[PDB]
């Protein structure tokens, strides 16, 4: 996963989103992003193991939802459904 | 989370180990 | 699944819709004309996309990723002139050939043949120079017979060069030819090689280009240079969605998805509503449309930017970009009043398709009357009718063999009866072509896979 | 450490009063040779030790010896540079002005009055205790300048056989001299071949074609060529100048480009430069672009074998790698050898002018490849010619060589058929099969 998380900040470079890389705040913002994979599946294809687990930090955490391992999973299901078409 | 765990906390175990082998400065008096 | 596109200018006509297009496109994204953009490179945050089309060598520098090439040296320098530092010189390519010896297509495909290891150079320093890509976007002016060689040598190379590249190809037909025989000889010479290798072409006939001309505009008189203003604003909506890059459409390889349905079937026919960004753009705060009236307009024959002759034309892929505040219901409303106004096939049940992008947060906006824009193309068999003339132009002189001593120089082919075999073997194709639409506008068309499996 | 220039001929004396402008604009030395730097701060990140000898009076002579049977062009640098130069270092053979354009004139003086330069260069190596060789600069086509550079050279090699020797030799163009200059050229490759240990190429055809392309007048004088010649030479020792943490000698740098001193000749470029704009990727890719050599290439693809570079500049290391990948993918290397790609960043010197087009990084590059072996060909084809078609070399020569004819002709053989064997060496290790013995 070294060379997956390599390959994302190397598209993180490469899309448009390199100007808020750029910028010191939305650099953070974007570092605040985490990188990490739960593996779905045995021996699956990598497009179905490939799973986003981000987390928050406070205070923006206190206000935004997100996929809490005890909430109802909205985002993650909308992100799976969106990613399969 | 584990990588970048597991990355300060052998950061963090060879600094300790390095302050412990030199003369290790933490010290109580009576 | 977005990549780079590069610009090809061919011919003085090339060269001049390409310089109009990259100064509206400098306009737009606030570059202006000394290369250096006009907004200062603090402001990082930017909605547009100019790394496709523009070549990031400073932060504050957008170089335009375009290669100009042209037999006559005088557009060039004053085009160089005019935009001084926006330009490259280094993709600047005359070859020291002085002017061209006539308006043959023979002349052009051998400057272009003689020269096409400067030319192929030049375009691996700028594949070189980018990391990643598409297709490139040439500009064939097929009017002139040396810019249409230059255009069918261009694309011959890049075929069998970059096979994983799509080609699309913008020919520009003029409305009344002045050597009719010459001029109709270059555009099936060209439309040969489109036929081959172009993946997708985009035709604009200069009649309607000068009835619009005549209209929105105040001077009676048209110029040449406003004249491909059109064509250059034209290609800068139609390429919006990849510059401003909307949520539905993204790449022009999605785009071409829908607007091609076949290898065959590769020409299109373009509208536009009265526009807002050429010279005389005032006259646009009267008329208070929205956009089901714009919708409206797009489908009108007086917008069209070719030449219509709507007889129960036979529509395959209708596509439209709609740029500004558009709403939603009323985009269903013109989508319910088009769908029962515009003639289907019974054989495909695919209806037309809408898409809707983002204004420029630095374009002048506009009143509420002329705020939103569209664009429309739509796959007709109506180019076939527009290449009629030339074909039968080629039917009532080909008898003779007129104008014979033009096309044998230059080309690999001196004698006289090569180059009558090769002009009937063009000739073949296009006829060849013309059935091909005419069997696609009726239902057997579907039909003949369904009779054999 | 330290190293003498050698200024043999006009043209060597030319380049080397550009190239000691030039060192004394970037160390703050001027034209007078005193320190034009406050005497109130000491610390320096340079290194003007081994190419200025810094007296009582703080004053830096250059540790440059000028040969040549021309006294006219060294009074005229003497006198463009009162009080730079020491006259005691200067060496006119005390026989009025040159005569004759042949090596054999040459390498007679320089053996009449080889006691006066070895007296020179024991003066200045004595005066000093770390010493690692000699600095040469002529060109072939000069016959005086050939035949000093030889018996200098002869000399160097029976007199220190510890001292390594780099010399920079300027291949004529393509004009007319050529059909006695080509004796010359090819006396002082054989010499090169037998006792030099490093040679840098330069052809003054290529020369004069990147010079009109740089410059906005097509008239091209030798002397912007000979300051050419200072720049390149300036990039080049850049790295020696200004020592940081890598790179503190010519030895390393002979080491890792000359990978066996029967290849020992190198094809020099730098871009860009004027007599941000360019990043270094676009950097490098100039200098794999021919446009930007100092040399002819007239080769499609060369076989390059050791190639170093130098790039001066703020640089960062994504674009060195983003040039690094390319040049791996483009770049053909022998399946015998190594794809050694080495980059020194060189640091700016602060004491000098700021140059036209500021903040523009640049980059040199000296390489190894098939380019050396195509102007070779056909400077030996030329003599070949000229040769087996006219017998008028034999009326023209001094000494020994005009005593008798034959061994002048037997000497012009053997330097053919050891620039024959040099050739074929160079074309055999273009192939895999030369390292063949050990696999
Ligand atoms: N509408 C329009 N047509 C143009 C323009 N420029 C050139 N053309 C077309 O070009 C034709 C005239 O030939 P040229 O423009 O000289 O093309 P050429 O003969 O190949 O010469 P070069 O383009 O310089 O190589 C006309 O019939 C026009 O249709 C233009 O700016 N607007
Ligand atoms: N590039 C360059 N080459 C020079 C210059 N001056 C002399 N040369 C070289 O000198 C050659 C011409 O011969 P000469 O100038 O007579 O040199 P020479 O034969 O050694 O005679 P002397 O210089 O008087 O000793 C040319 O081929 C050049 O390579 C110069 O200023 N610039």
């Amino acid at each position: 996963n070294y060379k997956l998380t390599r390959v994302l900040q190397e598209a993180v470079q490469l899309s448009s989103l390199r100007h808020l890389m750029n910028s010191p705040r939305n650099s953070s913002v974007i570092n605040g992003l985490d990188a990490r994979v739960l593996d779905l599946g045995h021996g699956s294809v990598g497009w179905d193991v490939f799973t986003l687990d981000y987390i928050l930090y406070p205070p923006l955490s206190l206000v935004l939802n997100v996929n809490r391992p005890f909430g109802r999973k909205e985002y993650l299901r909308i992100f799976n459904f969106l990613w399969r078409f | 989370e584990q990588e970048v765990r597991e990355h300060q906390m052998k950061k963090e175990r060879f600094d300790r180990a390095l302050e412990s082998k030199l003369l290790g400065k933490r010290h109580i008096t009576y | 699944m977005g990549g780079e596109i590069i610009t090809l200018q061919a011919g003085q006509c090339g060269n001049h819709v390409g310089k109009f297009l990259w100064s509206q496109l400098a306009k737009e994204h606030a570059i202006g004309t000394d290369g250096l953009s006009q907004l200062p490179d603090s402001s990082t945050e930017r909605d547009d996309d100019t790394k496709p089309f523009f070549r990031e060598n400073s932060r504050n520098k957008f170089t335009p990723r375009a290669i100009m090439m042209d037999s006559e040296p005088s557009v060039i320098a004053d085009v160089e002139n005019t935009f001084r530092g926006f330009f490259d010189p280094r993709n600047t390519w005359v070859a020291s050939d002085g002017a061209s010896a006539g308006n043959s297509w023979a002349n052009g495909y051998d400057i272009g043949t003689r020269n096409q290891d400067d030319i192929l150079n030049k375009i691996d320093k700028e594949i070189d120079s980018t990391d990643n890509f598409e297709g490139f976007q040439l500009l064939h002016s097929v009017a002139g017979g040396t810019g249409s060689g230059l255009g069918s040598n261009l694309l011959e190379a890049l075929c069998d060069r970059y096979p994983k590249k799509i080609l699309t190809t913008y020919s520009v037909f003029p409305a009344r030819s002045s050597e009719v025989v010459v001029q109709s000889y270059n555009t099936i010479l060209a439309l040969r090689r489109l036929i081959e290798d172009s993946d997708a072409t985009v035709v604009f006939d200069n009649a309607s280009l000068l009835n619009i001309s005549g209209k929105v505009f105040r001077n009676p008189n048209i110029d040449l240079q406003h004249t491909n203003q059109l064509i250059s604003t034209i290609i800068s909506s139609v390429t919006n969605s990849i510059r401003f890059p909307s949520y539905m459409y993204s790449s022009m390889s999605s785009i071409y998805s829908t607007l091609i349905p076949s290898p065959e079937l590769h020409f299109l026919s373009p509208s536009f509503t009265p526009f807002t960004s050429d010279y005389i753009h005032d006259d646009i705060a009267h008329k208070g449309h929205s956009s089901y009236d714009v919708m409206l307009d797009l489908l009108d024959p007086s917008n069209s930017l070719v030449s219509t002759a709507m007889n129960n034309p036979t529509y395959f892929n209708v596509y439209n970009t709609i740029i500004g505040n558009v709403e939603p219901r009323q985009i269903s409303r013109a989508m319910t009043k088009l769908q029962q106004r515009i003639k289907f096939p019974s054989w495909s049940s695919s209806a037309m398709h809408v898409n809707i992008g983002r204004r420029s947060p630095y374009l002048p906006l506009q009143p509420n009357e002329n705020e939103v824009s569209g664009m429309m193309l739509s796959n007709m068999s109506t180019v076939v009718n527009v290449f009629e003339n030339a074909c039968n132009t080629f039917d009532k002189v080909f008898a003779k063999g007129a104008f014979l001593n033009n096309y044998n120089v230059g080309d690999l082919f001196q004698s006289m009866q090569n180059v009558q075999d090769e002009f009937a073997e063009s000739r073949e194709v296009v006829q060849s072509l013309m059935e091909d639409y005419v069997a696609a506008e009726q239902d057997s068309y579907l039909d003949d896979v369904l009779v054999d499996d």
